[PDB]
RNA sequence: CCGAGGGUAGGGCCCGUGACUGGGGCGAAGUCGUAACAAGGUAGCUGUACCGGAAGGUGCGGCUGGAU
RNA sequence: GCUAAUCCCCCAUGUGGACCCGCCCCUUGGGGUGUGUCCAAAGGGCUUUGCCCGCUUCCGGAUGGGCCCGCGUCCCAUCAGCUAGUUGGUGGGGUAAUGGCCCACCAAGGCGACGACGGGUAGCCGGUCUGAGAGGAUGGCCGGCCACAGGGGCACUGAGACACGGGCCCCACUCCUACGGGAGGCAGCAGUUAGGAAUCUUCCGCAAUGGGCGCAAGCCUGACGGAGCGACGCCGCUUGGAGGAAGAAGCCCUUCGGGGUGUAAACUCCUGAACCCGGGACGAAACCCCCGACGAGGGGACUGACGGUACCGGGGUAAUAGCGCCGGCCAACUCCGUGCCAGCAGCCGCGGUAAUACGGAGGGCGCGAGCGUUACCCGGAUUCACUGGGCGUAAAGGGCGUGUAGGCGGCCUGGGGCGUCCCAUGUGAAAGACCACGGCUCAACCGUGGGGGAGCGUGGGAUACGCUCAGGCUAGACGG
């Protein structure tokens, strides 16, 4: 009727709340920049995409994201903005 | 080494994928007689360049799909429609083994 | 981590350890990477300890960590000498 | 047969049929007696052989020979049975083991007493 | 343990003197002189042709009853001889003669193998300087089988070694009387013994 | 005909049991290389390449033991036994390590190897294995 | 959205069990007849068919593993 | 509501890495480089312009894994047809990562007598048991791998789990309760109950080896090391040794003379399992401590559950024997009793008034702290026959053709080298097995060494035969 396993569980929730919070923003700020790119609206898309890049890697600093998950998440974020902006171009500002 | 096998394209009816029919001979582990056995392989053809009767070589590649684990390597011989006829006659003969 | 360990053999009241490099999490008498010697803590026979020192230096050089008793059996064999 | 037939069909590994199926792969099986009676044997023997119809812990209900001179078994006697037919009592494929459960040993036995649940006397 | 029963009925059944008593076996009182027929009720009834399984069983009991050894060990030692290099008959005999209690008897420290066994089990015999109280201990070429210091001043081995001064022990052996020690030089060849046994039949016995 | 080699092993077997002077075999190169073995090893006096009704054959000259005494004076055979081993229905290949001795060396084994047709003693000399064609003694 | 499972409905396989019913094996000295074994007193066997307390009988065609 | 930090965010720096678009090498996403953007942190202890444990980013090593492929892997065909995420494609989601793994749409595919699908059974291997081998049988102990943690579903935290002694939910069951409500998961170690022919101590200690955390002293460790019960198994040992009569008594047999148990006993002497006394272990020298340099190398110290056991020495009592069997197979026979009864029986068979076969007794044979029995595996069984069988009458030729698949195929020349043969090389873990040697007094048990393969990966080679391709022939076959 006890353990140090109960402490590992109390901690797992402090981290779960923290990991879910970071992923929510990553998906929000990223998708936000992909809609903006489709409109394009390039300075606005790229000004947001960069904060989506920053949040991604800042998550890989710890346990929220593996290095490769972030690098793959970054790869698809940028790749979608390129083609989307190829229609109705003008990439200004710059981020690639 | 990536296993490399040689066989014949028995069916090209798919997109970017052919069916390569490979045979292999070996002695019976007890009766010593050499016997043939066969196995079909779904091989990748991204250029849809291979047709029925081609005698191709496949190389053990990374998964293209479930069951697709070989890429077609090189054509060795074209037009062996005699072998595909041995295959189809065998399959057609199966309706005669019913109840 | 890789560790340098004594995997007991022999029989009841009859110890005979093998000088072995094995994973830290492998069970004591389980499968090991290499056998680099042996040991007879009672010294009942003329050569109770033997060590392939050239090999024990390799695993020492590549990462493996000894035990507080395996270490004294590699120092007793002069793996650490100058 | 031709070697090509052996390739196609092989050799059939024969299977053996147990002689003690009520035992369920065990050396012995406990049961209780329903009918304890005598039975006459087949040609060319004549006698009044004592058997018991035993209902087993394996669900089966079989007949079991009661060896030796004299017994103490009746209905509701707990018993242990062993493998062993009686060549001349058809359908009796088992023996009750003497000196176990409610089968007494054999009184005044002196030879082979181990085969009759009889202990050693002074 | 070993057979601790009457011993003359043994020779009587086998039909040949098995020198299993020491002194008594050389006197007219030996029961093989007086009644040389099998013991029990039917000994003096005239024998029938025995089966060939009987012939081999009898040769194999003779050999075993010579050394007073249990069938388990006698069969154990047979199987080591069998799987050994080549000639089984010689090796079974040599491994039999390699037993310590037997060697004590061949050296003359004891007058009978039964007594020899007791000289060992009571510790009175050492091997290369250590008390070795095991009847089945395997003596090998080189060892020195002696009498213990706290034992050499005991009537039995004194008298026994006395009559040994008059005896000439087997070639494969050595004996220094008065020092009460001997040496096992080499395991015997085939003809080193004239054991009343055809060991080839003993092989035939177990090959059935 | 389905096994020209077993046919020749059998033509000779049947010819020696009636003590015929010779027996003709349909001619082929592989059969020469086998009769080459049989002659050099003493089992036959030899052979010659002949022509029967226009077609190439091989007249094999057989050999027998001395006339014996008793009932049945018929002489002991020089080829006691000549038996197909590898057959069209089951090929038999032995590497060099598992080449059989035929009758504790008093008989021969003819095999086909990538160094030619050899006897068992010839095979281990050249250190090669092959297809066990037949055993003879 | 998926989702353990719960519910409704309809199938398939297997096991056990059932008044009664079919024949089967077995069981020292039951009742009936005598089909087969000798040409077994109608040569036998046979597929089929029909009949009869029971073996069996008879038809058709077939076999000799049928006698003189 | 207050509050600390190796907890948490922001800025900065960018050795560096990541990402996107370019070019270069390479060739599946491998490596380079340039532009843009993006991401680092934590401090603590002592003797202090100095070390030590920690921290951060990147590279490499090492170890541990994930995934994919060839091949091998049981019974029923009285299971013959199976398939809609089904098979492939495009896009995407997902992950460390490939993939129908997941989603949308597109195409109409995928599989199967070389046994698909279904039903049955089963964890698999190193090995074990048998066997002349071939083979058969088996997978407990030990080691490797997998699978599960009351029955299911799920994810979270994390390098790593979809986690036995973690979390959520549904179900079945059980329990506490103050009756309002709450709790649990022994297939961990003991132990209980039930089932069963049947399977252990609610023991001791972390001293050793090993694990976790720690600078370290150390702490935890039912892993483990040992102790306990069980002839369950194997091995070792004892219940005595020598002497002792033409031979006690008792018992059995007898032709009534005698024969047997039987040197067996008694009895004489000798030794001295047990038990009594004393001494008393190896397993344990490292970590730490000193000098040196917290190194190398020297030297010092403490620590034993098992155990006051093994063993050593000294004393010292003749000190458990039983079980099966005696008609043939198959080793060992007479008397009585019984009278197809009572009973025996692995098979053939014994018993009906002279039973070596039932029961007892004497005697005898085999083993011996065992001996018998039952169950099951292999062998004998060449009785599934690859080694190594058969089919006129013993069981066995399809009623007969025709023909699909398939198996098999004449003579000569050559090209290849698939089979096949050879050489080299990698793999074939440890344990086991086998041989040599050694340690427990021996042995079982155990250490150390040695020696091999088959099978597969790779490199080189041979080309007779089998294969293939090509060319020629006419003896098979077919036609005029
Ligand atoms: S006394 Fe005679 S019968 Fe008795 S054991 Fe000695 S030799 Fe044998
Ligand atoms: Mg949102
Ligand atoms: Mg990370
Ligand atoms: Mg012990
Ligand atoms: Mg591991
Ligand atoms: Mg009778
Ligand atoms: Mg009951
Ligand atoms: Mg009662
Ligand atoms: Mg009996
Ligand atoms: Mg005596
Ligand atoms: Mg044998
Ligand atoms: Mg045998
Ligand atoms: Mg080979
Ligand atoms: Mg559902
Ligand atoms: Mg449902
Ligand atoms: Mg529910
Ligand atoms: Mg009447
Ligand atoms: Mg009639
Ligand atoms: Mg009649
Ligand atoms: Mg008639
Ligand atoms: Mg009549
Ligand atoms: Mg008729
Ligand atoms: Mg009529
Ligand atoms: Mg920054
Ligand atoms: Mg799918
Ligand atoms: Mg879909
Ligand atoms: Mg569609
Ligand atoms: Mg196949
Ligand atoms: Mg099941
Ligand atoms: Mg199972
Ligand atoms: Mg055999
Ligand atoms: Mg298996
Ligand atoms: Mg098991
Ligand atoms: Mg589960
Ligand atoms: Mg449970
Ligand atoms: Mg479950
Ligand atoms: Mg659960
Ligand atoms: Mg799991
Ligand atoms: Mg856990
Ligand atoms: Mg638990
Ligand atoms: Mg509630
Ligand atoms: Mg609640
Ligand atoms: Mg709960
Ligand atoms: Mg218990
Ligand atoms: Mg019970
Ligand atoms: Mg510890
Ligand atoms: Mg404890
Ligand atoms: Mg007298
Ligand atoms: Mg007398
Ligand atoms: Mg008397
Ligand atoms: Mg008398
Ligand atoms: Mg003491
Ligand atoms: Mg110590
Ligand atoms: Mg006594
Ligand atoms: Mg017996
Ligand atoms: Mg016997
Ligand atoms: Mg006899
Ligand atoms: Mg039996
Ligand atoms: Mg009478
Ligand atoms: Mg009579
Ligand atoms: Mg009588
Ligand atoms: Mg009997
Ligand atoms: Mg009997
Ligand atoms: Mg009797
Ligand atoms: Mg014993
Ligand atoms: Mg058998
Ligand atoms: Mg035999
Ligand atoms: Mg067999
Ligand atoms: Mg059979
Ligand atoms: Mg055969
Ligand atoms: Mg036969
Ligand atoms: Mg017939
Ligand atoms: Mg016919
Ligand atoms: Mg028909
Ligand atoms: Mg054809
Ligand atoms: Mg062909
Ligand atoms: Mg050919
Ligand atoms: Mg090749
Ligand atoms: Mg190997
Ligand atoms: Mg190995
Ligand atoms: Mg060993
Ligand atoms: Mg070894």
């Amino acid at each position: 009727r006890n353990l140090s396993a109960l402490k590992r569980h109390r901690q797992s929730l402090k981290r779960r709340l923290r990991n879910k919070a970071k992923k929510s923003a990553i998906k929000t700020l990223s998708k936000k920049a992909i809609q903006l790119a489709q409109e394009g609206k390039a300075e606005e898309a790229l000004k947001i995409m960069r904060k989506a890049e920053s949040l991604i890697d800042k998550a890989a600093k710890g346990s929220t994201l593996h290095k490769n998950a972030a690098a793959r998440r970054k790869s698809r974020l940028m790749r979608k903005v390129r083609q989307l902006l190829e229609a109705a171009g003008a990439p200004l500002i710059g981020g690639g | 080494p990536k296993k490399v096998l040689t066989g014949v394209v028995v069916s090209d009816k798919m997109q970017k994928t052919v069916t390569v029919l490979v045979e292999r001979q070996f002695p019976h582990p007890l009766y010593g007689k050499v016997i043939k056995r066969s196995k079909k392989y779904l091989a990748h053809d991204p250029e849809e360049k291979y047709k029925l009767g081609d005698v191709v070589e496949i190389i053990e590649s990374r998964p293209i799909s479930k069951r697709k684990r070989f890429r077609v390597l090189r054509l060795v011989e074209s037009g062996r429609m005699d072998l595909v006829e041995k295959y189809l006659i065998r399959r057609q003969n199966y309706e005669s083994l019913s109840k | 981590m890789v560790k340098i360990r004594l995997a007991r053999f022999g029989s009841k009241h009859n110890p005979h350890y093998r000088i072995v490099v094995t994973d830290a999490r492998r069970k004591r008498d389980g499968k090991y990477i290499e056998k680099i010697g042996y040991y007879d803590p009672r010294k009942t026979t003329p050569d109770w300890l033997k060590v392939d020192v050239e090999r024990a230096r390799y695993w020492l050089s590549v990462g493996a960590q000894p035990t507080d008793t395996a270490r004294r059996l590699l120092r007793q064999a002069g793996v650490f000498r100058q | 047969p031709t070697i090509n037939q052996l390739v196609r069909k092989g050799r059939e590994k024969v299977r053996k049929k147990s002689k003690v199926p009520a035992l369920k792969g065990a050396p012995f099986r406990r049961g209780v007696c329903t009918v304890v009676r005598t039975v006459t044997p087949k040609k060319p023997n004549s006698a009044l052989r004592k058997v018991a119809k035993v209902r087993l812990t394996s669900g089966y209900e079989v007949t079991a020979y009661i060896p030796g001179e004299g017994h103490n078994l009746q209905e509701h006697s707990v018993v242990l049975i062993r493998g062993g037919r009686v060549k001349d009592l058809p359908g009796v494929r088992y023996h009750i083991v003497r000196g176990v459960y409610d089968a007494a040993g054999v009184k005044d036995r002196k030879k082979s007493r181990s085969k009759y649940g009889t202990k050693k006397p002074k | 343990g070993r057979y601790i029963g009457p011993v003359c009925r043994l020779c009587r059944r086998e039909g040949v003197k098995l020198y299993l008593k020491g002194e008594r076996c050389y006197s007219p009182k030996c029961a093989m002189e007086r009644r040389p027929y099998p013991p029990g009720q039917h000994g003096q009834k005239r024998a029938r042709r025995p089966s060939d399984y009987a012939v081999r069983l009898r040769e194999k009991q003779k050999l075993r009853r010579i050394y007073g050894i249990s069938e388990r060990q006698f069969r154990n030692l047979f199987e080591e001889a069998s799987k050994k290099k080549g000639v089984t008959g010689s090796v079974f005999l040599g491994l039999l003669e390699s037993r310590l209690d037997n060697v004590v008897y061949r050296l003359g420290f004891a007058v009978s193998r039964r007594q020899a066994r007791q000289l060992v089990r009571h510790g009175h015999i050492t091997v290369n300087g250590r008390r070795v109280d095991l009847p089945s201990y395997r003596v090998r070429p080189g060892d020195e089988i002696a009498v213990a210091e706290k034992s050499r001043n005991l009537e039995l081995i004194r008298q026994n070694l006395e009559a040994m001064k008059g005896r000439k022990v087997g070639p494969w052996l050595s004996l220094d009387v008065e020092g009460m020690k001997g040496k096992f030089l080499r395991l015997p060849d085939r003809e080193d013994l004239a054991l009343p046994v055809n060991e080839q039949l003993v092989i035939e016995f177990y090959s059935r | 005909l389905t096994d020209p080699i077993a046919d020749m092993l059998t033509r000779i077997r049947n010819a020696t049991r009636v003590y015929k002077e010779s027996t003709d075999v349909p001619a082929s190169r592989f059969k020469e290389e086998i009769l080459r073995i049989l002659a050099r090893e003493g089992f036959i006096k030899g052979y010659e390449r002949v022509d029967v009704d226009g077609k190439p054959y091989l007249r094999v000259y057989l050999k027998y033991g001395p006339r014996r005494q008793g009932p049945d004076p018929r002489p002991e055979q020089v080829i006691h036994h000549i038996r197909r081993i590898s057959k069209p229905g089951r090929r038999v290949y032995v590497g060099v390590k598992e080449i059989p001795r035929v009758r504790r060396g008093l008989g021969i084994a003819i095999l086909s190897t990538s160094k030619g047709v050899l006897t068992d003693r010839e095979a281990r000399k050249l250190g090669v294995g092959g297809e066990l064609i037949c055993e003879v003694w």
